[PDB]
């Protein structure tokens, strides 16, 4: 039962850098070690198998290099699309994967651009009530919370959700749902989402209604 | 054309035992051997069991007790079966060939199962579009809101998956007892373009098409 | 007209290697080279154009370099899909090809799939007999089949013909084909294959008996 | 839609002159040129012969006495004509174009010829099928033996095209004065669903298909 340690477990960087993840081998696997490149919710990818064979149609930016104990990852002038988890995997006796590493990348800085959302008429019928606001695409991903209903902060309601940095556009998204009874909605009137970023100097304000439709 | 499929329960009871099913399809048992890989959720990859192209059983040492791999080469599949099942055994389990020359290559989709005595709950799917007043600003932001769920996972697409636009799919969080996630996706023909969420719950084995309206 | 020495004739390269085959003008040629490619029954196609100029198709792990005299292809990484032959051509005055060289790759042990076929009574109908062994998808290349009948090795009749290493597994496959006449078939009664393979350890025998047809 | 094709009697006897023809196509031979390069069966590629966009011509300082090329710029095709045959003449003739810029860009199929004394034999495609007592593993290796035919080449695939995959088709090999050759593929669902080769030997016009039963 050969341990691999695999060391980066988060890596931060800017578009264009070469970054590099090792893996060592409690044993002298050999050769045998892998590399793959894992986005959420979908099934491992393999980009290099034997330390530095490339797995056809991986782009030649990545690379391995290894022996024995001791082995390297690395991808030189990073893009927007390689942020995603890695691992490493020994195959010489057995199989053993690494802990992985979250590789990040650092953007420009961006400001979220905060949505709100009343219950829909259709839970509202069923008695209940369910307030949720979006700010979605922001960098960093460092975001305040804020329930004002008529003035008043309440937080015994709230579930905050951030999501994964999109390999798209380098940001975050997050989301915030309220929830509360369907007769607790009707003794208010006043719904302030409300955020402030380190990119705002204030908050960002954004209310509904309640009356309407 | 080489493909694997892994069948099984979203959500089993403790103590139980869970049996999986990998289906393999471009390639022969018999010259391919087949692996278990695990993934808790949030966690990362935990090889488990290897079937070689003979027919002979490996597994990881931290389970290599309540663990068994067989297969019915007559039909192509691989079966895992584990008991004395616990909590921390709830994540997406996988299977891979191994060809003797190419490893790890070929997975399955996998297959989430969760360890719990709780009983499956399907999602409440809501539509989020404007308030009743709040003008559109051209490009509108719209979601659902897929909540009061379990066990994980339930993933959701729009328009069938021809929108894509800006998904921001957002990670479920439990309540409680149950799950609450929202998928959200921006887009301008909308009024007039029909948006709409594809939720799915496979614990459950229910799928929910929530048109987000007008208002 | 003008003499084109290539080298190497042939080549076993490890996956991932980085592969140069090289072609020597015996004159002046400027930068009149290109270079082709052929996989077996296929006509030859062209990778590289004017000793660098990549033509499409052609992925960027392939590049042509040279000077004046002096010239090669390079494969940064060679994949199991480059197996084949290659070829420069000269088309600085009249033209000229290399002798070419062939491209094999080495793999890791694969034991052949052995699979042994009586006669069709169609063909005994006809007064002869063919019993076809196959060896198929095996690595390495060297391999050894004699036919035993009820227990005596029949050197005669037999047919070999094996593969070129298939570019898409690095593997070989083999034919045999035991002939004689339906007389000399009938009178007979256990047909075994044997094959000899490094994989093996004990000969692997595949065998069928004509009273069971 | 540029495309060239060969084509012409792929059988001669020692000593006797060959005719080939090499039409093309999406282009005029008015503004390309054609060559014509010839690969012995194992050997490499040879050019011999090549005519210029004008309709000038240009052959392999060593073969050059025994040969002639031309065209019919008009029906868009270019002639070669070999004096003289001996057996290490056999080989594919391939015609390619030139045009001044991309050289050898677009080639043909190749034509096999034959220079032989043999004469013109069709093939014999038989089943190749387990039996006999034997096993199975639901996924099995089945084949046609196509044997006994003259000269090269013949053509196999299998279920006219439905998934052609793991098919082995052999070299042919030369024994006794005649070819043979073995195609293989690899079932999972036969004999329920049929398995069935397709066989051409165009050299006897012989275009034949052998089910695979059992």
């Amino acid at each position: 039962d050969i341990q691999m340690t695999q060391s980066p477990p988060s890596l931060s960087a800017s578009l264009g850098d070469k970054v590099t993840i090792t893996c060592q081998a409690s044993q002298d696997i050999n050769k045998y070690i892998a590399w793959y490149q894992q986005k959420p919710g979908k099934a491992p990818r393999q980009l290099i198998r034997y330390t530095s064979i490339l797995v056809l149609g991986t782009p030649s930016r990545f690379s391995g290099s290894g022996s024995g104990r001791d082995f390297s990852f690395s991808i030189s002038n990073v893009a927007s699309e390689d942020i995603a988890s890695y691992y490493c995997l020994q195959y010489g006796n057995l199989y053993t994967f690494g802990a992985g590493t979250k590789l990040e990348i650092k953007r420009a800085d961006a400001a979220p651009t905060v949505s709100i959302f009343p219950p829909s008429t259709e839970q509202l019928a069923t008695g209940g009530a369910s307030v949720v606001c979006l700010m979605n695409n922001f960098y960093p991903r460092d975001i305040s919370v804020k329930w004002k209903i008529d003035g008043t902060e309440r937080r015994d309601g709230v579930l905050d959700s951030v999501t994964d940095q999109d390999s798209k556009d380098s940001t975050y998204s997050m989301s915030s749902t309220l929830s509360l009874t369907k007769a607790d909605y009707e003794s208010h009137n006043l719904y302030t989402c409300e955020v402030v970023h380190k990119t705002s100097s204030s908050p960002v304000v954004k209310s509904f209604n309640r009356n309407e439709c | 054309e080489v493909k694997l499929l892994e069948s099984g329960p979203g959500l089993v009871q403790p103590s139980q035992t869970l049996s999986l099913t990998c289906t393999v399809s471009g390639f022969p048992l018999t010259t391919n051997g087949v692996s278990w890989v695990r993934q808790p959720p949030g966690k990362g990859l935990e090889w488990i069991a290897a079937i070689s192209s003979g027919g002979s059983p490996y597994y990881n040492s931290a389970l290599k007790s309540r663990l068994s791999i067989n297969r019915d080469t007559s039909k192509s599949q691989v079966f895992l079966k584990m008991n004395s099942l616990q909590t921390e055994d709830t994540a997406i389990y996988f299977c891979t060939r191994e060809d003797g020359w190419n490893y790890f290559d070929y997975w399955g989709p996998g297959t989430m199962v969760t360890v719990s005595s709780a009983q499956t709950t399907a999602p409440s799917v809501y539509p989020l579009a404007p308030g009743c007043g709040d003008t559109t600003s051209s490009t509108v932001t719209l979601g659902c809101l897929v909540k009061g769920y379990f066990p994980e996972p339930v993933t959701v697409t729009w328009n069938s998956g021809a929108l894509s636009s800006d998904v921001h799919t957002f990670p479920a969080v439990l309540q409680s007892g149950l799950y609450t996630l929202t998928s959200s996706v921006t887009s301008s023909t909308w009024p007039s373009q029909t948006v709409t969420c594809n939720v799915a719950h496979p614990a459950s084995s229910t799928k929910v098409d929530k048109k987000l309206e007008r208002r």
